[PDB]
């Protein structure tokens, strides 16, 4: 008995090559798309503390988001290098600039 | 006796079970000689290797008195792909030639 798993990031191209017929099924992996999910992720990672978390909540809780986890880690790391009293603003600026384009 | 060579094509949509039926028909023939030329025994071969393998199989078939041979998944045997399109001209020419060659008399 043998099992094969395969990963990709552009389904359509494979569709054109007549390759989706070979596989037996498909599974979809989504992004983060709500403020609650983002806040939960931050809390699990624990990078930002209570007051900063509240500020971020007020800033973001009333909108929608489109980002990937592997990008989120890098954004946090980039943000952390500033001074203690500028981190939140730079993080928010980066998150705004990344752009959603769902 | 006037037509020593005969050919037939099995066609259908995907996942229809063509290979199974072809194999069953070949088995019921009860001929002395039977052979199947599948593409999965030649993974990674270049064009010339494929040509030579097919030629060898067909010669072995020629040797005997009456024979039956199976060729399955033609579109894979010559590498086809919609984009382009692309494929191996050499194998196509080989098949087109072989389909119109009669064996030695009385066979
Ligand atoms: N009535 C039937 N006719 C043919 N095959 C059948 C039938 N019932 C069950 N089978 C089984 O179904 C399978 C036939 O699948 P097969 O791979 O031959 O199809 P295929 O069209 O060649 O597929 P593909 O297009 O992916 O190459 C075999 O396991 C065969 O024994």
């Amino acid at each position: 008995k043998l099992l094969i798993i395969g990963t990709t990031s552009r389904k359509d191209v494979l569709q054109e090559m007549e390759m989706l017929n070979a596989f037996s099924t498909t599974i979809h992996v989504p992004n983060i798309a709500t403020g609650e999910q983002l806040l939960e992720a931050l809390e699990l990672l624990g990078n930002f503390k209570d007051k900063e978390r509240t500020t971020i909540a007020q800033q973001v809780k009333g909108k929608k988001v489109w980002i990937g986890i592997k990008k989120l880690l890098m954004l946090i790391e980039m943000s952390l290098q500033m001074d203690p009293e500028y981190r939140v603003r730079k993080f928010l600026a980066l998150l705004r600039e990344e752009g959603a384009s769902p | 006796d006037r037509t020593p060579l005969v050919s037939v094509l099995l066609e259908g949509p995907p996942h229809s079970g063509k290979t199974a039926l072809a194999a069953k028909i070949a088995e019921e023939s009860n001929f002395p000689f039977i052979k199947i030329c599948s593409p999965d025994k030649m993974i990674g071969f270049s064009e010339t290797a494929k040509c030579q393998a097919m030629k060898k199989i067909f010669d072995d078939a020629y040797k005997s008195q009456l024979s039956c041979v199976v060729v399955d998944d033609i579109e894979r045997l010559l590498d086809y792909v919609p984009i382009g399109p692309r494929f191996s001209n050499l194998v196509l020419q080989a098949l087109l030639v072989l389909l119109k060659k009669a064996p030695p008399q009385g066979r």
